């Protein structure tokens, strides 16, 4: 399963909610490939499904069970008519709704109606259209709940008169009702919610929306609204009672004034003249309080606490979550993994560089977490045994990406116990990395990142780790402390992602490559160079420079040679182009070059020149096809190499002498072998 | 002006000129290069103090009297059966001495700064650059005749 | 020419203001390594490239008022300490010092860049700014470099174990430039030359002056003015734009690019504008007011009436 | 009215001018690439300013301006909702505020979104604006 | 005290040298070299049983003669002070990397100014002294430190700066000399340093870390 399956299949029931779960069993992990890469369309589709079942549980009598598959199916093509009937046709069969029910394309005329009248020549599947009043009316409620961004949302009359006027033709009779609180803070706006919630639950209200600050309810019509004088000395002995048995096995003064400041309830009586007493007024303890609740219930240290390199990622929601997703994030905040790099790396060099690998790893330890407040700002935290800042943030950075990616959630990774409160265009970045060490900065990658950002960042972010875990690491000590050198060195010049190969190579004792590391350290090279020009060109002209001299020159990889083997006519080209005096022609320059290649090249043994060792064909011919095959190399060399990539100065190509060496030893040994795969 | 750089090419077609061997006859390297191989010779071997014009006129006659130990099919100019000997030889001493002034000038002067150690630590390379300039062109006759 | 300016300035210092700018315009340029940080790393922002409705967004350096204005400020206290106007002893009836409740309320830095005490009294800033912007992109204006802390003995470890000194910062390259608007509300002559003398007399900015930072401050332009003219964004957006981000030209050029799109937005903004002092009337006001700087005499006369002139402002019209 | 925002979170401190030191506090800023919506109402024509400066830092803003005409105003009463913010310190008599959403401030907390009985200016199809506030007008 | 602290209790003190970046007067491509690095085994080769032993890197180095120009400043010193400061800018003779086999240095002094306050940057003296020259840097030593001393004043007067003392040429080479009198002489050095020591333990009971 993906993680997101994994926490929602806790949340249903063992029966009468089978259907939903066909659609985490089968519809979910197929449409967080498609719709899964601001908001994103997966969450929204998952938020929409949701909110239609939520809604269709409350229905005084049951549609039918051929319609609820068909409900499921129209609100997941939703946001993608003859023109229209093959476009669902089309993304349908590629969302894996055959294994939902295969019967779903003989519904198709219903199907592409729910997903936007004519019959178009194809007559309907339903019992009769008194299934299609309430089918269309329930889809119709999720796809306006979930663009809501705020718990007062429903009171202006902007979005408010459709989803009453919906609800009235539904026949619910039951009324939308509120509670939000304005500054959120840690456990203790967690424990204020939730108090909120266990205390309106005994009035029959029951929640059907969750936002960051606050919740939406269905409730009784004729409902008694709770008093504010009661749920305020209720929420002061809600926090009291848990710090109470806490210390068991002025706070009041400032938090009821923090309540009647922060806090409301639908429809507490207020007048104007109040605001009169806040300006008269104008003319904190709290999150002391809020702090003493982490020592107690997150059982981070007393007075001692930086030494520990706390940091924080805070997962808000992206607008709004339905209530089985709250329920997930429960199960995900309490249950999440400590995570070891150790074997991400594995499982996505393993699975050959797609992080969509990432979703399938065990990140966690028939929900299990019941007893435990509903995360409304559910915050994960890190803690490490070395003591310095580059090991304290890499697990962080990693998991401040790879959430957002796995559950559609926006993470703010900071060493701050206050965090930035989100809301509906606060919402406008996905993560934000508030001071990571310096190895960030280097790597360039933004510290504020859009949704559509993120798997470019847990790409070079991964491929930078699995590059450092390769050379400057031991097995059981990965020497995090050395991550900003492994990527000063990537980002100066690409060519560098090879000298880290042979790095780990001389560690490891190893003078030669395996065939599998010859392509996973060139899909790093093609990665890091994706935005840049100057390296792709360079990677690319690294490549034609050795399957050019490849044409007259070939020792055996077999016979076990030496890096100088391998280079020969790089290492003359080079040496020669660098040994000249600086006033000397590139035209000059390519003839004396191609000179000492053809005199290099009659001192070896005759099985290593290609051109020569096929007496089949004539020798004055032989001769012509060896002259042109260096000479084109030498023309690429010195045009090309020299010219053009190292600007004609010589500094600039010293400097680089070694980076393309070894670059052009990997590029020979994967020439080598892509020549061995496809002459079968 | 532009012979600070840009040479080689030229320097051996000037000797191509009055001195071949085809690469049918499958020549050694010391048969290909010989003009430019005695005209280096002379520059690096005769005492460092002697200046420009004296040395035109010894390594062209070391180069003359060099050619003349060798067989008339390696001179496609003393080869010219058409002309009168006095004229062969009139041409003879004038492409050895356009040559040879090519070799103390543009190549030993300019391109090496006229300095013996700048020329010594780079004189297998000018050869070799010879040498691949000489089949280069050796190639190109075939193209033109053909 | 400064002669014929004292007819612009205020006599002595007004109680409520006045609509009486004098701007001075200018690009700072770097010209060793800046650090213009907050929370370890260089300050930066998303702006648009430049003013004919690009697409093109750029992320530019952003040097913060703070991080200009207090180099300039702390270089005047100085000044006028080496004078012998204020002095740093406590036992002494003219202390001054930075922000406390024993910053003073009378001499020329705490009327001009003002303070706040409390009940005790306040003053606002005289001196109006922006924060400035990198001409180019960030990308092509830094670079990244290590520094390490070895003991005395030329080694990494002692006793055998190495000392946990290595670490990277972030530095602004040797010509990247930050065109600048400065402004002055209701200054008197004295005023003017003091903040101006700011302008030209401090030299290094941002973080670790000790050992970087050193800026040029090329001024361009002085206008005087009924209300603030641009921004110092609109001005790099409007500089970026007259070179179409074609910015690898020499100083001077840049100099003089800066004061043909001075002039050029000035035009187009509906304040007044008394004087516009550019090119060779400037080039003689920066000369004769070196002059002034160099004086013993005259700049111990002229800041001495600056400090009546704030005394008296702040008996008459101040916190007393 | 925020129609574009972001934010930064910038450290500042206080400066250490004497050779030897033995506060400091984090400002989140509204960022440079943002803009916000407002409107002025008047009796008469006004030369309102093309550079502002708001808050902490005396920081500036690009004011671009523009007069709504007869041609897009109309006058009406009755009952609307004002989706734009507004201060409930200078609400008038024949205005009364229904429901409100509100944003807690000093000096005073605003309305971000209120539905009103009372005289309003539909400037656009699609905004309200409360007509006779004016400073202080509940007090 | 001159050159400042920052670690642990009892706070910090700025720097009174207030130092700079120096560039090259010439470019990057008329001063330096790489130069190739070997370590063989001490049995005199690069393998040990027939295993090589990787040890070949290449280093780049700025060649000899190269010139970089500076401005070193100080900021409130006492006599003594000044003394020592200046010695350690004659005293000194290593800079670099790999201090115990390269980096040796000539310090010529050109000028010593006193002044309210800084004067031009480094990169400006830089650039001026190149164009006084127009960029034909192969001059002898003498030739260029007399140069340096003249565009040095010619931006002096051209600084919104009181200068109280300029001491350059014949006045310089006297006080360089009355300097070596005293960092050749036991009893004048120990006497004029142990002063500072007093001056610089005084400040720091009086306004420092005591």
């Amino acid at each position: 399963t993906t993680l997101l399956q994994t926490l929602l299949i806790r949340t249903l029931s063992e029966q009468k909610d089978y259907i939903l779960l066909e659609y985490f069993q089968t519809i979910l992990p197929a449409l967080e490939e498609h719709f899964g890469n601001d908001q994103t369309l997966a969450a929204h589709i998952l938020n929409a499904l949701l909110t239609t079942w939520n809604v269709m549980q409350e229905l005084e009598f049951p549609l039918n069970d051929i319609e609820r598959r068909l409900l499921c199916l129209g609100i997941t093509l939703h946001d993608y008519i003859q023109e229209i009937i093959n476009i669902c046709l089309e993304l349908g069969k590629r969302l894996n709704f055959d294994e939902f029910w295969a019967d779903w394309r003989d519904y198709i005329a219903e199907i592409s109606y729910l997903a936007q009248w004519s019959n178009a020549g194809y007559p309907f599947t339903i019992k009769e259209r008194k299934l299609d009043h309430p089918l269309r009316h329930l889809l119709t409620f999720g796809d306006v709940a979930v663009h809501l961004s705020s718990p007062h949302d429903l009171v202006s009359s902007t979005m408010g008169d459709r989803l009453r006027d919906l609800l009235n033709r539904l026949g619910i009779e039951k009324r939308f009702v509120y509670h939000h609180l304005r500054d959120t803070t840690g456990i203790l706006s967690n424990a204020i919610h939730n108090v909120i919630l266990r205390t309106v639950q005994k009035l029959d209200w029951k929640p059907l929306l969750f936002f960051a600050q606050g919740v939406i309810y269905f409730a009784p019509q004729d409902t008694e609204i709770p008093e504010r004088n009661e749920i305020k000395q209720i929420v002061w002995q809600g926090i009291s009672q848990e710090l109470g048995k806490k210390m068991s096995a002025p706070t009041r003064q400032i938090f009821e004034d923090y309540l009647d400041r922060y806090l409301e309830i639908q429809g507490w009586e207020s007048d104007h003249q109040a605001f009169i007493q806040e300006l008269e007024n104008y003319v904190s303890k709290i999150w002391s309080l809020e702090m003493l609740l982490r020592q107690a219930f997150w059982s981070v240290p007393s007075g001692k606490f930086e030494d520990q390199q706390p940091i924080f990622i805070y997962l808000y929601p992206a607008y709004v979550y339905a209530p089985q997703v709250v329920e997930a994030i429960r199960e995900l905040v309490y249950g999440i993994a400590s995570v070891n790099l150790w074997d991400v790396r594995k499982h996505w060099v393993n699975n050959k560089m797609d992080l969509t690998s990432l979703k399938s790893l065990p990140w966690l330890n028939q929900l299990k977490y019941t007893k435990e407040d509903l995360p409304f700002l559910a915050t994960v935290y890190t803690t490490t045994r070395e003591k310095t800042d580059t090991d304290a943030w890499v697990k962080p950075a990693f998991l401040a990406l790879l959430l957002p990616y796995l559950l559609g959630v926006k993470a703010i990774a900071t060493r701050s116990m206050v965090p930035l409160y989100r809301s509906d265009q606060d919402f406008r970045e996905s993560i934000h990395l508030d001071g990571v060490a310096g190895f960030w900065s280097l790597l360039g990658i933004p510290t504020d990142l859009r949704v559509e950002d993120i798997t470019p960042a847990l790409n070079k972010l991964l491929a930078i780790y699995t590059l450092h875990l390769a050379a400057r690491s031991s097995p059981p000590k990965a020497r995090w402390q050395d991550l900003p050198k492994t990527v000063q060195e990537v980002m100066t010049d690409v060519l560098n992602v090879f000298a880290l190969a042979e790095q780990g190579l001389r560690r490891e004792k190893r003078d030669r490559p395996y065939e599998s590391e010859v392509t996973e350290y060139w899909q790093f090279a093609e990665l890091f160079s994706q935005g840049n020009i100057v390296m792709t060109e360079k990677l690319k002209l690294t490549k034609r420079l050795v399957e050019e001299y490849r044409r007259f020159y070939q020792v055996e990889l077999s016979k076990k040679p030496s890096t100088h083997a391998i280079l020969l006519p790089l290492s003359k080209a080079l040496e020669q182009i660098l040994s000249v005096p600086d006033d000397w022609d590139e035209e000059e320059l390519i003839l004396q070059g191609s000179g000492q290649l053809q005199a290099a090249l009659d001192r070896q043994e005759v099985y290593t020149r290609p051109i020569i060792k096929d007496k089949s064909v004539a020798y004055e011919t032989r001769q012509l096809q060896e002259l042109e095959a260096i000479q084109i190399f030498m023309t690429t060399c010195v045009r090309d190499l020299f010219g053009e990539m190292c600007k004609g100065d010589r500094a600039i190509l010293q400097e680089q002498r070694n980076r393309i060496k070894s670059g052009a030893e990997f590029a020979y040994r994967l020439l080598a072998l892509e020549a061995q795969q496809n002459q079968n | 002006m532009t012979e600070k750089l840009k040479l080689t090419k030229r320097l051996v077609e000037e000797y191509r000129r009055f001195y071949q061997v085809e690469l049918s006859k499958k020549p050694s390297t010391h048969a290909i290069l010989l003009p430019l191989s005695k005209a280096l010779e002379q520059i690096l071997s005769v005492p460092d103090d002697w200046d420009e014009e004296e040395l035109i006129l010894q390594g062209s006659g070391q180069l003359q009297a060099a050619l003349d130990r060798q067989e008339v099919y390696t001179r496609p100019i003393i080869k010219d059966k058409s002309v009168a000997y006095e004229t062969r030889q009139l041409q003879e001493l004038e492409a050895i001495q356009i040559f040879m002034t090519t070799c103390v000038r543009d190549l030993f002067g300019e391109m090496c700064k006229g300095d013996r150690a700048i020329l010594q630590e780079q004189r297998n390379r000018i050869k070799s650059g010879a040498e691949f300039a000489y089949r280069l062109l050796a190639l190109e006759a075939q193209q033109n005749q053909n | 020419m400064l002669d014929s300016l004292k007819s612009q300035f205020q006599p002595s210092f007004p109680r409520l203001a006045s609509g009486h700018y004098v701007h001075f315009l200018m690009l700072r340029h770097s010209q060793s390594f800046p650090v213009f940080q907050t929370d370890g790393v260089l300050n930066t922002t998303r702006t648009q490239a430049g003013l004919l409705e690009k697409t093109d967004q750029l992320s530019r350096l952003v040097m913060f008022k703070r991080k200009q204005t207090t180099p300039e400020r702390l270089a005047g206290r100085e000044l006028l300490r080496n004078l012998g106007l204020t002095s740093a002893d406590k036992s002494a009836k003219n202390l001054c010092e930075y922000n406390g409740e024993g910053s003073c309320k009378q001499c020329p830095d705490c009327i001009l860049y003002g303070f706040a005490i409390g009940d005790s009294g306040s003053e606002r800033s005289k001196v109006y700014s922006d924060s400035a912007f990198s001409l180019g992109a960030y990308e092509q204006s830094h670079r990244s470099f290590t520094f390490n802390a070895p003991f005395e003995g030329g080694t990494m470890s002692e006793a055998g174990v190495m000392r946990s000194a290595i670490n990277e910062l972030d530095h602004i390259l040797p010509e990247v430039t930050f065109p600048t608007v400065e402004s002055l509300r209701d200054a008197t002559y004295e005023g003017f030359i003091y903040v101006l003398g700011n302008l030209l007399r401090t030299k290094r900015y941002g973080a670790q002056e000790s050992r970087t930072g050193t800026m040029k401050n090329h001024l361009v332009g002085i206008v005087f003015a009924d209300g603030e003219i641009f921004s110092n964004l609109h001005l790099t957006q409007a500089l970026y734009d007259q070179m179409g981000g074609e910015l690898n030209k020499p100083i001077s050029e840049l100099c003089e690019t800066a004061a043909t799109v001075a002039q050029d937005l000035l035009n187009k903004e509906p304040v007044r504008k008394s004087e516009l002092i550019f090119g060779a009337h400037l080039d003689t006001l920066l000369q004769e007011v070196n002059d002034i700087y160099q004086n013993d005499a005259e700049l111990t006369k002229l800041l001495g009436s600056l400090y009546q002139q704030t005394q008296d402002y702040a008996t008459e019209f101040g916190a007393l | 009215q925020p129609i574009h925002w972001s934010y930064q979170i910038n450290t500042f401190k206080a400066a250490q001018s004497a050779y030897y030191g033995r506060n400091y506090g984090r400002a989140k800023e509204l960022a440079v690439g943002s803009e916000f919506l407002t409107y002025i109402v008047s009796q008469k024509e006004l030369d309102l300013p093309v550079w502002i400066r708001l808050g902490k830092w005396s920081s500036k803003i690009r004011v671009e301006v523009e007069a709504i005409a007869p041609d897009q105003i109309k006058t009406a009463s009755g009952v609307y909702v004002c989706n734009h913010p507004l201060n409930p310190l200078d609400c008038p008599a024949n205005q009364q505020i229904l429901l409100y959403n509100r944003v807690v401030m000093p000096p005073s907390s605003l309305f971000s979104q209120s539905q009103l009985q009372g005289d309003y200016w539909q400037i656009d199809r699609n905004t309200f604006l409360p007509q006779g506030f004016h400073y202080g007008a509940t007090t």
